[PDB]
């Protein structure tokens, strides 16, 4: 219990650091309805069941000059959690533009203050999403990249390479690419409506698709997203997979790399 | 819970919204094609000529549907916090 | 690290004071033996010397650490420091060269620089949990 | 044994030890991110955390553990108070209840990734988990099934909003602010439906199947 | 039954009180001038009930901090 | 009885869960709950929250207890003061008035689901209940009550914000933003019916009814 | 008389009590609703909250209150130095100009809500009310004033929208956000009256008459 | 008859500031040289006078983390 | 003079009281008010509010401040370090340069205004004006200043959004909306005239003149 | 040198202005108010900020000052540990590669603005400007150049936007709205070409040139 | 007069200092060896004046308290 | 193991894993104040 | 094979405990009349056993304070 | 020249850290045994740095509450 132990017990702070920062950062791990305390033991008590067999040693110097090394650990967290955030952001991007299609956001345009469509569209689809992550293996392949985060990139003094952070950064990237790839037939659909309902103008320019259009359009979305909803539960398996593959990617580019 | 019960619960959201929105938008439908249609035929327009009609029209639908709508939603929504144990596994 | 080379001179000097403590005590428990030759030693060439070189202690042996029951023993360990012998006053026809009042004042000093070590340390250590709250 | 001796040094850590791990490692994670979740909906929160929601969890956990406390207090504080029993088989005693509970709820896939990153070898039947694998796995699957629970719960008042954005924007109402319009209409939903009554006989239901 | 918390509760609180209140019987006794009682026996048992007190507030202090956690964080 | 040991320690800790659990037993729930929910109405917080509100309700609270408070006074105070009563036979003549105002506005429903997952027996009247069936099915009847009494005071600003939206699109002001127009019509309907005494005044009288 | 114990007692505890009770008895309330109601009005924020609105509150409630000060220094601080008065007279001494000042402020009937809801007996003069009925009252009424001139406030701005957005539409604009082009508008009505001075001495003017 | 809690407090303070204004007055009675008081009633007087103050120190100390507590939630 | 109480008690209240009342009080309010106002036009925030405006704006009333803070230097720190100096005509000594600052900004009508709610008598001349005087004249100076630079601000933008809008209406745009149109000219224009230079370039003479 | 002491105040000091005067001091400025810029065409926000689009930015500001981390590491991170350079030499070794990154971007003529403004003397050559006049003037540059590319970021989209329009009102589409038409063009326009990897690598190119 | 709050929190920060500085200048004397005072009165006045500082402390500390109370009420 | 070298080590210990959290918290300040801004 | 610092803990625990119930055995032995054992020898081992009781207590209470700190990092 | 509040802080801190230096200077020669320095010399200077390093500490805290309530308002 001395530091017979006590700088033993520097085994594991690093392991605590970098898991803590996947939790602080990892899509499911960091919802602020999670107590913060939850979050915090489940990073302790995480690390007490990962750290023996992590051979670390180093030492916290006093005006730490190796608190690169700190910096370090953060960085991969940061890397491991937010990444697996795209895969959200391109569905919370494709339901709203189909919101943008109907009607539900002509505030948005012409001008303000409120938005008021994030409300509507995109958080039915995130969290549809949200549930399609978590069903499966969703919490959980993050926890098991960071341990071999932990096996490939231990501990060193070269944590970090360049040109390995425009991989994350034109990574997405494949988040407008995703919500397209998804939201292509609504938005296909509602444009062979809108330009339909167009057409009529030409019969007569009285038809004011303020009072024709809208109306129509909002039935049709809702319809077709109904008989689409589907559709996002194979396309979400992509969603996550090729970006962990990009997580797998580059934890696997780096040893070789260094 | 697997992602068959997931999109099914998904789709059954949204087909509830479709049963709770589709009398207002269908009655704004008919009054706005209504007086469209009625608009030429002496094609005087200002800008709508439709507002009005369309609230007269979507007050009587809210008072028609009214109760059975609001039954619908219940029902829904009851089942949903009935069966919340059982989507579990 | 850093935080122990700023702490390290006062830790250094009172585990020498403790190791002279017990030298003295020694010294006392051997007050009417017949030939003991009090024993002491130079604190300031002492501290020096444990600043410059280190601990290492001279002659001690652990048992080994095979698989649990093995019956744990060790050897007779002594710091590394060298005695000095205490200058006698008052030969005494047994060979005890030790004097109460020496020994005993020595002591009493001893212990009062002792607990000068404890507060220096325990304000120094004081400031960094001041700084870091 | 102890003979008041560490005893009373043990038993006043174990005290300090209470409220954080005894309250992560039992229930009222799951309630209280359901009751957060809940809040997220309806809007505001206008409900205050610190006092109603929080004493409403402790009573429904407490509630709950009604069974779990009662054995462990029948075979280890019965038992543990003067006789045959003391700090030594009174943990084992008071741990095969809580396992029992918490393996009941735990997600069959968490063990199974905590056993394979602990080096762990092949587990037999359902006690052969211990502690050190029990924990994060159990913590995992609650995190798990009080999100599934809580979105569940979010659809039907999305469905709120969906339903009056589209109808205002049906009406033309260009851009009357729908979430003001809509939280009324939430609260109705959440109230003629019985709301409180139906999540908290829910969630003691669901919280042993 | 059950374990009844505040059943327990009182339970030790009685516990606490009436080895005061029979700690000071025996103080009263002895002061009053009965003969049995010794001063020996009047200053081991009031000892141990300083001691079975401060028991109690040491674990009150602990019970209270543990409530206090709980009720600070936010839902 | 108890000799300035458990007395004076109970006393303190009594005062400890005062805040949140006394004040969150007896009202300034449900007070608390229907200001926020009007003060989402009737535009921005527009009042001072942790320094107006929650002092009228203390104050709103103090008075409709006082009945409560003064046969708590009556039946347990003074004949606590040194004659006949002491902190056991005081708890129930204290606790009396306290459990028949809780009883009397608990759901009669609550009550059912709160004993049944209790495992309760069957329970003869209305004073077969426990404190601890009673304290939770008050808390969730209250959150009720408090959501009904916040919808019915949204209704009538939801008026003027649809009226005033229809009026304003119907002239041809197709985008004029409803809300900052509706906002001083808003202040106006809230200050001519002078809603504050309206809202205060009903709230004290529904609260017992 | 209270004995430098008691005394320096209740003086740090009324410190403890001032930010709320006594920045919300006096003052302040009236002039910060106004205030906040202002900037939603002219849009966006345009003074920061917590730092020159507020202060600026607070200095002009001081000086409102400096009479009021003034009177409660010579009937309390004065005679309060060592001679005939001690924190016992001293008490009602400091209240009455408050509590004349109060009175001379509350609503004549927002009184009668929050006596007959305390069973209070029938009153002879204003000097018979008490603190207890006084408090909330004061509160009520001064709500009900700050929501006026929060109306008559909101007034201007709204005609100067609705003429631009009428402009606007006459020339054909179909679909631009008039809020934008009257923003400087507001702001130019708001400058050119002298908006800041005009409403700080109509506020000051209007809290005592 | 009605509680009106400022009127129990008043009640309290007084009760406090009376037992020292008579643990004060007893010891200028004796210092000063009175017959009668004894020494032991001085202190056991003085030691009295300073639990109820601790005591109205720790009430006053709960009751404002009460008000504190209370005051700093969101309406 | 005072003895090393005080002195490091007033010292450290000082410091407390700096971000509020001291940066309120010298300028970062005309800068972060017209900052404010010039994000609201160009369309969105797209500057983000918490970091770099601030950032800017404290470094602006660095600049400015640097002629007033080296006269209180000069006048304080040297003649305050240890000799015939110490924290009682330390302050005066540094609140005369600031007060003539302030008093060289101040609209001439404010300070009128704050004197006559004060009641202060006959004043002879700048020298004495009090500090309780002093400060909301200025703030309210301040903000009628910053009101007028919005307009100066607002007016090339709203020529923009009119011309876009009569150009695509002429053309036959019917409903086009023409705020995404202008907001890339809006940006064009002001990084053409290049227009943060010479933004806060004015600002700073417009502050001393 | 430090002493245990001031060592662990300004290194904690100096984590705490990490976040604003570090991320503003170097880069994630530009990037932002592009990716800003960026989402305001295309339509909504569609990229959550606070989960996407700020970490995108962090990410893109790493790469960027790669190279300036590099030789900062170099030059202190090697001798400072333990040997020969002691927070003198280390800190403007330090300072030198940031110092010659900002230097290079920043406007030729902001510097001269925060020169002519702080009274600063002559200044011999680019290294003896101080940080105190490189800070706003660096933000003042990035400003420019961010709104430099935003505009040239809104060019095709707005280009799409008319000429969709155009297309809708030539071919007798009297009044359909042709935003809802133009988003997916948007989007095609932004995502056949590989928009997003384009932006990125034309941001790091230009952001040192 | 008036009131003028900044002139009564000078006065009373005077008060304290020249109560402390008289209390450090009968130390002086004491341990300078000068007739008349005594360690009876060179304890108490310095006792004194360390009470009156510590209400000076809490007094500023409640203000404080209170002020960034105030100043972080949402307008 | 000398009692004075246990006792230096505890508060060494202590020492080190208070200023390793006050850092970390640092850091994640400035991590949620940077994830907090408007885009 | 591993150290499992609980282990570690529980070892200490033990030992402390064991020193503690063998001074304890030894003032049995020697007041219950037992020849051989000695009262210097006694008084001895109980200072050693409160030693290294004092020894648990201090290391209870910084870990405690240790654990009271690590559940004070935000996540 | 100008305050220089950046060099005006650097000096300060400076001071701070040099009269630690001096004083750990003192203590450890009297530890060493180097003869002149008196103990109370070096406890009286061993507490003139600790005040002094709280008094920064102080500031600092003050300054970066300041900084950071600055940098919090919506603009």
């Amino acid at each position: 219990t001395s530091e017979q132990w006590l700088y033993w017990l520097h085994l594991y702070f690093w392991p605590l650091l970098r898991v803590l920062a996947l939790i602080s950062t990892a899509p499911i791990l960091s919802e602020r309805a999670i107590p913060k305390r939850v979050k915090l033991g489940l990073g302790i008590m995480i690390t007490l069941v990962i750290a023996p067999s992590l051979p670390a040693n180093d030492t916290p110097l006093f005006s730490i000059a190796a608190l690169w090394l700190a910096m370090q650990q953060i960085l991969i967290g940061i890397a491991l959690g937010f990444t697996m955030q795209f895969a959200f952001a391109a569905v919370r991007t494709a339901g709203e533009f189909i919101g943008l299609q109907m009607g539900l956001s002509f505030a948005t345009f012409v001008d303000p203050g409120s938005h008021l469509n994030m409300p509507v569209l995109a958080r039915i689809m995130d969290m549809l999403a949200m549930l399609l992550f978590l069903t499966f293996n969703g919490h959980l392949w993050l926890i098991s990249l960071l341990v071999d985060t932990f096996h490939t990139l231990p501990i060193g003094s070269n944590p970090v390479n360049s040109n390995a952070f425009m991989a994350l950064a034109r990574a997405g990237g494949l988040i407008f690419l995703n919500g397209l790839m998804l939201a292509l037939p609504v938005i296909t659909l509602l444009l062979t409506l809108n330009l339909a309902l167009g057409l009529l103008n030409r019969m007569a320019p009285q038809l004011s698709i303020f009072v024709i259009g809208f109306p129509l359009t909002l039935t049709v979305g809702i319809m077709l997203m109904a008989a689409l909803m589907p559709l996002i539960a194979p396309f979400c398996e992509h969603l996550f997979s090729e970006i962990f593959n990009l997580l797998a990617d580059i934890v696997s580019e780096m040893p070789i790399n260094n | 819970m697997t992602p068959e019960s997931v999109m099914m619960m998904g789709t059954e959201a949204m087909k509830v919204a479709l049963a709770l929105a589709a009398p207002l938008l269908l009655v704004a439908l008919i009054t706005g094609l209504i007086i469209s249609i009625l608009q030429a035929a002496t094609q005087i327009n200002e800008m709508t000529l439709s507002f009005i009609p369309k609230i007269v029209a979507v007050f009587i639908a809210i008072i028609v549907a009214g109760p059975w709508m609001l039954n619908l939603l219940l029902d829904y929504v009851r089942t949903l916090f009935s069966n919340l144990p059982y989507i579990i596994g | 690290d850093r935080l122990d080379a700023a702490l390290r001179f006062q830790q250094e000097a009172l585990n020498l004071r403790a190791q002279r403590q017990e030298i003295l005590a020694a010294n006392i428990a051997n007050a009417d033996t017949p030939g003991y030759q009090a024993r002491d030693i130079d604190f300031a060439s002492e501290l020096k010397k444990v600043m410059v070189r280190g601990r290492e202690e001279t002659g001690g042996v652990a048992l080994t650490l095979t698989s649990s029951h093995h019956i744990p023993a060790q050897a007779v360990s002594s710091p590394a420091v060298d005695l000095l012998y205490r200058v006698p006053d008052q030969p005494s026809l047994d060979g005890n060269t030790v004097d109460m009042d020496r020994e005993r004042t020595q002591f009493a000093d001893n212990s009062l620089k002792y607990q000068m070590g404890l507060t220096v340390l325990g304000s120094q250590l004081k400031g960094m949990m001041n700084v870091l709250q | 044994s102890w003979s008041l001796s560490v005893q009373t040094l043990v038993f006043i850590t174990s005290l300090t030890f209470l409220p954080a791990i005894l309250l992560m490692m039992t229930s009222f994670t799951r309630i209280i991110i359901v009751f957060g979740l809940l809040r997220n909906a309806l809007g505001t929160p206008s409900a205050p955390p610190n006092q109603v929601l929080l004493g409403l969890a402790l009573f429904l956990t407490f509630f709950i553990m009604s069974p779990v406390i009662d054995k462990i207090y029948v075979d280890a504080y019965q038992p543990f108070s003067e006789q045959k029993i003391s700090m030594q088989e009174a943990l084992d005693k008071g741990a095969q209840p809580l396992r029992a509970f918490m393996l009941r709820q735990t997600r069959e896939a968490d063990l199974a990734l905590f056993a394979r990153l602990a080096n762990s070898g092949p587990l037999q039947g359902p006690e052969a988990v211990p502690m050190r694998i029990l924990l994060p796995a159990y913590v995992t699957s609650e995190l798990k099934t009080a999100f599934q629970i809580g979105f569940t719960i979010f659809i039907p008042f999305l469905i709120i909003d969906l339903v009056i954005a589209s109808v205002l924007m049906a009406l033309g109402m260009m851009m009357v602010p729908p979430a003001t319009i809509a939280l009324p209409f939430k609260l109705m939903l959440f109230v003629l439906v019985d709301g409180w009554q139906l999540l908290m006989g829910s969630l003691a239901q669901s919280f042993y199947s | 039954s059950t374990v009844s918390f505040a059943g327990q509760l009182h339970a030790a609180l009685d516990r606490i009180s009436d080895r005061q209140a029979a700690a000071r019987v025996q103080a009263e006794k002895f002061t009053l001038g009965e003969p049995g009682i010794a001063l020996n026996d009047v200053m081991a048992d009031m000892q141990k009930a300083s001691v079975s007190m401060q028991m109690g507030i040491q674990v009150r202090n602990k019970l209270v901090a543990a409530y206090q956690e709980v009720m600070s964080m936010q839902v």
